[PDB]
């Protein structure tokens, strides 16, 4: 063949197989992340797996804060994830400097995604093998959830997942939105945790998951403590 | 300080210039030639700040001859005038303005004789007769007095001699000898130097 | 052979085959339809979503470059956005220079020049997207197509994407120059109705129109009203 | 094995095969034609795009005006054609800015051909897969017709055709063209004849051709595209003449 | 399969194999370990003596990247020295601009991003070094970080790199470093290195140790030779 | 193996792409040059009119300057570029040193340009060889030849292009001090040499002369017809 | 096969070895041997020169960088000349700026960085030359070796080039006495060490030996063919 | 049993296994295509000689310039690619004149040879300048000149290595010509004897019979400057043989 092995060249069917391989690179990590939106809150959950006891559990995280009121969860290569996180923080601060107001979540996602496009069009560099999911509150639009992928697609979502169990998780979430009644903050967090736990079969403990939330009442992105996570987990088991 | 004069006619253009190149007060050269033949039927007369004159004249000459070699036909006098004007005008804004005052004289088979005038600021003007230098102030009135659009070439050399002997009578600097040449359909023709002993 | 991989290499028989492959990438893109009515021009495309989870309001396949110009695409989504930003920038540069809204023909020329600019260099790939650029200028409608090759053509009506040949045949059967846009939008949704393989709804399609007023994306309620027929 | 790649390698026997492959491309193109006459020069081309749902919004799909005093018709890749025509217009206007005279036809052709040679020689860029005819009037040599190829090599022709069936067009023009005897009307009739011969369509549609003529009237060049009624009359006259020639036998 | 030739490439199954091949580089290296305790961080390296001719205190794998931080490396020594120069430049720039000693987490992040730059581009290979960084500041505390050739960075209570990583990691795991103090940790580091050293395959080694902590007033420094000799004698005694 | 890049040497140290360009020169139309005592004559064959083509556009012989001219055999576009570059260098040299170019100076410049294109990959050699003729300040006739490789050599008389081997063998036989004695004899010698390899005599040769202090003159077709008639009659 | 992974420096091998760097390290073996050894008060460089033919002069194997530093080369003379120019300019810069002789350790660090840059990037090859650097500074006499791989060592003694293992083993068995030697004893030891590398038929001569000495009171001096005769005469014979 | 894979010879900047860098070696093989040149250093001076290898009679003999003057004190003889030879000769000339400008003195033959050698070294492309040929210079030079140390003859090769040599031969018949040099040469020989011996060796190796036309000969002596034997002087010596 040879139509793979370079991002620039098109297949005879015009598919650009290299970026599709970058999509597989996300699943190679073996972790899953889920994001679900609510009427007044947006949450991100992801597996936290510590391979060795010696590792400091505090340092390992896939949840990062792009700015005070935006948070992200990265899935894929850890290094590419950290690099994209840094680029996102730079883009947000530069937006604030130039335009005088906090970057919208959609525009941040668009900037990061079009950067991913310049990666998937120029020859020498490779697409970053990571996926981003951004959550924030916009005053006009309420909560928001968005996802960047290695291709440059940046579509917004009511709820999403990324990682190895993405298809199972989106099947689960699709059923839940179809039986739409609402999602308050507690139900939002419960839906996220139930989705992740059901698709993985994990039956989590508080250490195994890390959750981050935004709410219209408290717009700042915060990563909940193990105690708060256990509080939500116990509520799930009780009912 | 240097004198250029040009007289257009029905089928010719007459041009003359002083032959003095000078230091502060010493008149280093008595037989300096300020006329550069860009082509067979076009002359460029140049006066101005030293160095700039010869540099600009040579540059335009070599560009015109390159045009000749590349394309097989000579530039028109009007085209050469516009080209040298463009080169001078571009340099005016730049840090190396050529302080040069030029008179371009030519004959075109289609468009007949032409005399062109440009100053150091690179304005361009076609004219029936024109002059450059401090002597021009004295001698232009002679041309404006006795010039006719139908002047014959013998009458033209006579008129030029009147213009130059006025400089001899009144102009403070010493411009003892002048060079004269005519352009016509045949081409540039050297004429005997009008020399006032 | 080697002609297949290189973009700056003419194949034997003189084909730049990577560009043909980019056109094949365009053909895989979703259906898009453009019909130039007498009083307007309609751009329509399917916005079929993988799941209910997708939020339709987040992204649009039909975008305005200017007040009086808008365009739609079939092909690669990221490439579409690169060139839509560049098109908006080119139009604003025209407005700064000439203080007049850019003509549609001029804009399609400029974006096609950009697309051609990309094909020449080996380090880059062609844009795997084609566009239908519609506009209303000088009290006249316009519709144009610009391909990955960097070439542009002027169509009374045309279709891109999946089943574009069959859609074009359906159009030339159904097309009348005297059509008003009220009818032309119906013809466009029918042209797409040929090729969905699904039950079209207000969400599953995105459609926009241009006229003396200018380009606009008619709302989900509007397209529901038109779909009711 | 393979000495046909990168456009910078002389193959054994010393041939640049990339430019030859590019010259192969123009043969696929729609036929374009140019004829030189005593009173004028014309460009005629076959509008290969004959899709029903195409609009003739532009001045011409194939014919381009480069300057007041000349025009061109293009056969080859349309994108490279657009680039080359833009470069041509800029070159002409640069000459007008410098010398305040119209660009000579041969000089403009030579400049663009220098560009086309340059793209052959340096490694990264491909040769321009274009061949285009130039028609113009210049004071030095009057009416002139010029052809160019992807190689960057040009020549002056009394009449020539580029594109599909160019060999048939040239064979027909060789016998028909009368040196020193053509007028614009006769050249138009010859153009219709050779186009009918080359083009596969039995009847030239008069929407499947575009004809433009360059003439000097009142000391100013005029480049005009014959309108659909004019070319309709021309094909009607040619059909009548050919049928009468048929009727006699 | 041409997927493994370059780092720009992806495998069809989503793997960038050049980076993994570079990760295999460090395993060729002799082991090095760093342990973090309450007082500070202790580093240790098993520096194999290739020849008697080579001077002692040469081929140092323990570098000082700033006064308050030290670096221990495994993998290609050339790449490691270059990375140390990069880290020193980053620390100096941080001091010059922001006016204080660089936080270790930030320094690890910057050098990790510099490393991660190389995995992307085709022109340049990934680094062939994996290195540990450690510092003590009264504000931040004891911090130990490890950077792989990929540019992944994490904080480790105890860490090992090189050939004997796994065995060293289990030995470190059975230690309870959090309660302990540095002057004991040097002895246990010596014990672990002497354990993991293979006498048959590796002819001889000279234990190279360093620490940073409150006992230094937050300056990374090479161990005083008396303490080195005490720890080495203890390690030989425990080895049996 | 070793023929795909200009930079790479082969085993035995052959650079083969430059050899391929030298081969490309052989495809071109013939050209011949001869040094008369007071004339230098440069003759070039003409491929064909084609009956719908204007001869003026195609001219192999060209004047770099008043005192120097060249003819080429090889790629026509490359020849045009090299001719223009040498012309601008001629005028620039006159600008710089207030003196007319010497024939060896201009052939050195053209050779240096061709060499510059050979040395670096990403550029292909100019597929031309040239025959440069001029009269120096002393008035001695000068004939030089250049090739794609970038070496230049003076020749009493030479040919380039197709049939160069045959015509140069003929010229090695024919050339002598006697033939150079007359200007007409020099012109007749070059005409006979081109007649050695050409389909037809008058139609297919374009010839030019440079005299001691005159510009280039392309001989009229009637003059060439008269000279071939004189040559034909003597046989 | 594994012909792949050998083409360029920028390609890692499946077992973590950059083969082009190793192929460059083979280059030092090609050159004629060199030996360097030090005492408490002196550092010595001695070399075996080679000649293309009887008529040709022997090549220059010892080069002086500064009064306090000089080098001897094994491997490509081109890379040797380039690196020597770089080192000389660095020492001149140090003397101009700080008015102190450059530390020899710092100089070899600079050499290591400059040499390392080719190995990692595509383009310029690794410097396929091995140098022995010997100098006296305030800390004391020093000898270093630099490989075509940018790694460098500090040595009590070292030998590089063809058949240098024999010299290395001689040096190792005789190393203890070197530290307290006189300069005459030390140069004699080094001469015997390089004599080990020579073929049995060949013997040390005035022509093919060059000696380089630097010390506290002695600036770097290369004792040439005529000047090596005092040092050579002491040596007894082949064993 | 034949193993001919090579697969590493192509492309400079590639160390083949055993680290041999074969492009430079092939360039060193390239000079064997060139005409044989020969140099002998003596106390009375250094002489240089070369076979012109005239292809055809019509070619002007003077135009072939395989021995040239870098300056009065130094001359060069070259075998290999004439073009890159011209490049290196230009470098030598400009460096000599730069030395005169800066220090008001004449360069030594060793310094001039080092100057050109530095340029030859640049095929490695360590410098970022675009205008340096990627290929090694496919030429070998013989630098002969009288300096403060007296007559000196230096040899330069495509690698850029340079050495003094009492007598050397470059080109096609360098193998065998060097053996003849080794037997004939003794340090005491005068320049007349050296000229005669070098012309004997050139006559032996040359395919064509030796004649004043097909050889170029030169000498630089301490009192004299670089001198080329004219047609008449060449006739006298080739008659004397």
């Amino acid at each position: 063949a040879g139509f793979d092995r370079h991002i620039t060249i098109f297949s005879p069917e015009g598919r650009l197989y290299q970026v599709e391989y970058a999509f597989k690179a996300i699943n190679q990590g073996g972790l899953t992340s889920v994001a679900v939106r609510g009427k007044d809150c947006a949450v991100i959950v992801t597996q936290k797996k510590v391979p060795d006891k010696l590792l400091d559990s505090s340092t390992v995280t896939h949840l990062f804060k792009i700015t005070e009121n935006i948070g992200c969860v990265m899935t894929g290569m850890t290094a590419d994830s950290r690099s994209q996180v840094q680029r996102a923080r730079y883009e947000a601060a530069n937006w604030k400097y130039k335009y005088g107001y906090e970057i919208p979540v959609d525009m941040l996602c668009k900037r990061i995604a079009d950067i991913s496009q310049v990666y998937t069009q120029n020859a020498e560099m490779r697409p970053l093998g990571c996926c981003m999911i951004l959550i924030g509150i916009d005053e006009e639009q309420g909560p928001q959830v968005y996802k960047c992928d290695p291709a440059g697609y940046y579509c917004g979502f009511k709820a999403t997942a990324a990682g190895v169990k993405q298809t199972e998780s989106t099947s689960f979430l699709e059923k839940k939105v179809k039986k739409k009644f609402d999602w308050t903050f507690e139900q939002t967090v419960e839906t996220a945790i139930t989705c992740l736990s059901t698709v993985l079969s994990i039956d989590f403990k508080p250490s195994e998951i890390e959750v981050g939330v935004v709410t219209v009442e408290n717009p700042k992105f915060r990563i909940l403590t193990e105690a708060e996570i256990d509080a939500h987990l116990v509520a799930l088991a009780e009912r | 300080m240097e004198y250029l004069i040009g007289i257009q006619g029905p089928d010719y253009v007459l041009v003359a210039s002083d032959r003095v190149a000078a230091s502060n007060i010493v008149q280093m050269k008595d037989d300096h030639d300020k006329m550069f033949k860009m082509s067979e039927k076009i002359l460029l007369l140049c006066v101005g700040e030293a160095g700039d004159t010869v540099q600009f004249a040579e540059y335009i000459q070599k560009n015109v001859q390159l045009y000749k070699m590349r394309n097989g036909y000579e530039l028109s006098p009007t085209a050469a005038a516009n080209f040298t004007r463009r080169n001078l005008a571009d340099c005016l804004r730049s840090r190396t303005p050529y302080h040069v005052n030029l008179l371009l004289a030519g004959y075109d088979e289609h468009e007949g004789p032409a005399l062109y005038y440009m100053d150091y600021l690179a304005a361009l003007a076609k004219a029936p007769f024109a002059a450059h230098g401090y002597g021009a102030f004295l001698t232009l009135s002679i041309l404006d007095r006795y010039y006719t659009p139908t002047i014959s070439r013998e009458r033209a050399v006579e008129l030029l001699r009147k213009c130059l002997e006025e400089l001899q009578k009144r102009f403070i600097l010493n411009l003892p000898t002048f060079s004269v040449r005519i352009i016509d359909k045949n081409g540039i023709h050297d004429l005997d130097n009008i020399s006032f002993p | 052979r080697g002609y297949s991989f290189s973009l700056t290499t003419f194949s034997p028989s003189g084909k730049l085959v990577q560009i043909e492959y980019a056109l094949a990438a365009v053909a895989g893109g979703a259906p898009s339809v453009g019909i130039k009515a007498a009083n307007g021009v309609v751009l329509a495309t399917e916005k079929k979503q993988k799941s209910i989870l997708y939020d339709e309001r987040s992204v649009h396949k039909v975008e305005p470059i200017t007040k009086h110009i808008g365009l739609v695409y079939s092909g690669m989504g990221p490439d579409y956005r690169v060139l839509v930003h560049r098109a908006r920038k080119l139009a604003q540069q025209y407005y700064l220079v000439y203080q007049e809204p850019i003509p549609t023909a001029q804009l399609v020329q400029r974006v096609a020049s950009v697309m051609q600019e990309y094909t020449q260099s080996g380090g880059v790939r062609p844009f795997g997207v084609s566009l239908l650029i519609c506009g209303w200028n000088e009290g006249r409608p316009y519709l144009f197509q610009s391909d990955p090759s960097g070439a542009y053509f002027a169509w009374k009506a045309t279709a891109m994407g999946k089943n574009y040949v069959n859609g074009k045949t359906f159009l030339e059967k159904r097309y009348n120059e005297d059509l008003e846009l009220e009818d032309a939008i119906h013809t466009a949704i029918l042209t797409l109705k040929e090729s969905f393989e699904g039950q079209m709804t207000e969400d599953n399609i995105e459609v926009g129109i241009c006229n003396e007023a200018g380009f606009r994306r008619l709302t989900p309620t509007e397209v529901k009203d038109y779909l009711a027929a | 094995r393979r000495y046909d790649s990168r456009t910078t390698i002389f193959s054994p026997e010393g041939r640049l095969y990339q430019v030859e492959y590019a010259m192969e491309a123009i043969g696929h193109a729609g036929t374009c034609l140019g004829i030189l006459a005593n009173d004028g020069v014309l460009l005629a081309a076959e509008r290969r795009n004959i899709h029903k749902l195409l609009d003739e919004v532009f001045f011409s799909e194939k014919i381009y005006k480069l300057n007041e005093d000349m025009a061109c018709s293009v056969a080859g890749i349309t994108s490279d054609a657009n680039v080359l025509t833009n470069e041509l217009r800029l070159i002409a206007q640069r000459y007008l800015l410098q010398y305040q005279e119209p660009i000579p036809c041969e000089q403009l052709v030579t400049a663009l051909c220098d560009i086309k040679q340059a793209y052959t020689q340096f490694g990264g860029k491909r040769p321009f897969g274009v061949s285009l005819l130039y028609i113009g009037w210049d004071k030095h040599y009057g009416f002139q017709l010029y052809q160019s190829d992807p190689s960057g090599n040009y020549g002056g022709w009394k009449a020539t055709c580029i594109g599909n069936n160019s060999a048939a067009a040239v064979s027909m023009l060789k016998q028909d063209y009368k040196e020193g005897e053509m007028t614009l009307k006769s050249a138009l009739a010859l153009a219709i004849k050779v186009l009918n011969k080359t083009m596969d369509v039995s009847k030239l549609s008069a929407e499947k051709v575009e004809i433009a003529t360059l003439t000097r009237e009142n000391g100013k060049t005029v480049i005009r595209v014959l309108k659909q009624k004019e070319v309709e009359q021309l094909i009607k006259k040619h059909e009548e003449e050919e049928a009468k020639a048929e009727r006699e036998k | 399969t041409g997927y493994d030739l370059s780092a720009s490439t992806f495998s069809p199954d989503g793997r960038v194999f050049q980076v993994e091949y570079a990760m295999k580089a460090v395993e060729n290296s002799s082991t090095a370990i760093g342990i973090r305790c309450k007082d500070g961080v202790v580093f240790g390296v098993e520096k194999l003596v290739l020849s008697k001719l080579y001077e002692e205190g040469s081929n140092k794998r323990l570098f000082n990247v700033d006064r308050h931080v030290g670096m221990a490396v495994a993998g290609l020594l050339a790449d490691a020295r270059s990375l140390a120069d990069i880290a020193r430049e980053e620390a100096s720039n941080f001091r010059s601009n922001f006016g204080y000693n660089i936080p270790l987490k930030h320094l690890a992040d910057r050098v990790a991003m510099y490393v991660h730059a190389y995995t992307l581009y085709s022109a340049v290979r990934p680094f062939g070094c994996s290195f540990m960084l450690g510092s003590y500041s009264v504000n931040d505390g004891a911090q130990l970080y490890m950077i792989d050739p990929s540019g992944v960075s994490y904080g480790y209570w105890g860490c090992a790199i090189g050939k004997a990583r796994q065995a060293a990691k289990t030995e470190i795991e059975k230690l309870q470093m959090k309660e302990m103090t540095c002057r004991d940790i040097v002895k246990e580091v010596a014990k672990i290195i002497y354990i993991v050293h293979d006498e048959v395959k590796d002819k001889a080694f000279e234990l190279e140790l360093s620490w940073v902590g409150e006992l230094t007033n937050g300056r990374h420094e090479i161990v005083p030779k008396d303490i080195r000799e005490e720890a080495e004698k203890y390690a030989k005694e425990s080895l049996k | 193996s070793y023929d795909r890049a200009i930079t790479v040497f082969s085993p035995d140290g052959h650079l083969f792409q430059v050899e391929y360009a030298q081969e490309a020169v052989k495809k071109g139309s013939t050209a011949v040059g001869v040094r008369g005592r007071d004339i230098v004559v440069l003759g070039v064959e003409k491929k064909s009119v084609a009956k719908l083509q204007d001869e003026r556009t195609v001219r192999k012989i060209c004047a770099l300057d008043d005192n120097v001219c060249m003819a080429f055999a090889g790629l026509t576009a490359d020849a045009r570029i090299v001719i223009n570059r040498a012309r601008v260098e001629c005028q620039s040299h006159r600008l710089t040193v207030e003196d007319p170019v010497t024939v060896e100076y201009i052939t050195r410049y053209i050779a240096s340009l061709k060499q510059r294109y050979t040395q670096s990959n990403g550029r292909r050699p100019f597929g031309i060889s040239a025959l440069i003729v001029g009269f120096d300040f002393d008035g001695t006739p000068r004939l030089y030849q250049t090739d794609p490789s970038g070496t230049y050599h003076a020749w009493k008389a030479n040919a380039i292009g197709r049939g160069a081997k045959s015509v140069r063998e003929f010229l090695e036989k024919n050339y002598t001090d006697e033939a150079i004695e007359t200007d007409d004899l020099t012109i007749k010698l070059v005409i006979k040499a081109l007649l050695e390899v050409v389909q037809s005599g008058g139609k297919n040769i374009e010839l030019a002369v440079m005299r001691r202090d005159q510009s280039l003159k392309i001989l009229n077709p009637e003059e060439i017809e008269k000279y071939v008639a004189e040559i034909e009659k003597e046989k | 096969f594994r012909n792949q992974y050998d083409n360029d420096v920028t390609v890692w091998s499946p077992q973590g070895r950059i083969h082009q760097i190793e192929y460059a390290m083979e280059a030092v073996k090609q050159g004629s041997a060199t030996v360097g050894l030090k005492s408490k008060t002196h550092a010595v460089l001695v070399a075996l020169k080679r000649a293309q033919s009887e008529l040709a002069a022997h090549q220059k194997k010892i080069l002086h960088v500064d009064n306090h530093i000089g080098i001897s080369i094994a491997g490509l003379t081109a890379d040797a000349r380039l690196l020597c120019n770089f080192m000389r300019q660095e020492c001149l810069d140090s003397r101009f700026v700080f008015d102190r002789p450059l530390p020899v350790s710092r100089l070899v660090s600079l050499i290591g960085s400059k040499t390392q840059i080719p190995t990692q990037r595509y383009g310029r090859r690794p410097y396929g030359v091995g140098l022995l650097i010997a100098g006296y500074d305030d800390m004391g006499p020093h000898i270093f070796q630099t490989c075509p791989s940018a790694n460098y060592f500090d040595c009590r003694a070292m030998s590089i080039g063809a058949r240098s293992q024999s010299a290395r083993t001689y040096l190792e068995r005789h190393m203890s006495e070197f530290m307290e030697c006189n300069l005459n004893e030390l140069v004699k030891h080094g001469l015997r060490a390089l004599r080990e590398t020579l073929p049995a038929e060949q013997d040390l001569t005035t022509k093919n030996v060059s000696i380089g000495i630097v010390g506290k009171d002695l600036e770097f001096t290369i004792y040439d063919d005529d000047d090596v005769s005092p040092f050579l005469e002491g040596l007894e014979e082949r064993p | 049993m034949f193993l001919t894979r090579s697969e590493y010879d192509r492309g400079v900047n590639t160390f083949s296994p055993e680290g041999r860098l074969f492009q430079v070696e092939y360039a060193i093989e390239a000079i064997k295509l060139g005409s044989t040149a020969i140099g002998i250093q003596t106390s009375e001076g250094v002489c240089l000689a070369v076979e012109k290898r005239i292809t055809s009679p019509l070619m002007e003999p003077s135009s072939i310039e395989k021995i040239v003057e870098i300056d009065a004190h130094i001359g060069c003889a070259m075998s290999g690619l004439i073009a890159d030879a011209k490049t290196l000769i230009d470098k030598a000339r400009v460096e000599t004149q730069n030395h005169w400008f800066t220090y008001n003195e004449t360069m030594t033959v060793e310094s001039v040879t080092q100057a050109v050698s530095n340029l030859a070294l640049q095929f490695g492309e360590e410098d970022a300048d675009p205008g340096a040929m990627s290929r090694p210079f496919g030429v070998a030079l013989l630098f002969g000149g009288v300096d403060e140390k007296g007559p000196q003859l230096f040899h330069m090769d495509p690698s850029g290595t340079f050495v003094q040599c009492d007598a050397r031969a470059i080109g096609s018949a360098s193998e065998g010509a060097q053996s003849s040099l080794q037997e004939v040469y003794h340090k005491s020989m005068t320049l007349k004897e050296a000229i005669k011996s070098s012309l004997i060796i050139l006559k032996q190796v040359m395919e064509e019979k030796l004649n004043a036309t097909n050889i170029e000969l030169a000498t630089v002596q301490p009192g004299q400057n670089f001198h080329m034997f004219t047609k008449e002087e060449l006739e006298e010596v080739i008659k004397d043989i």
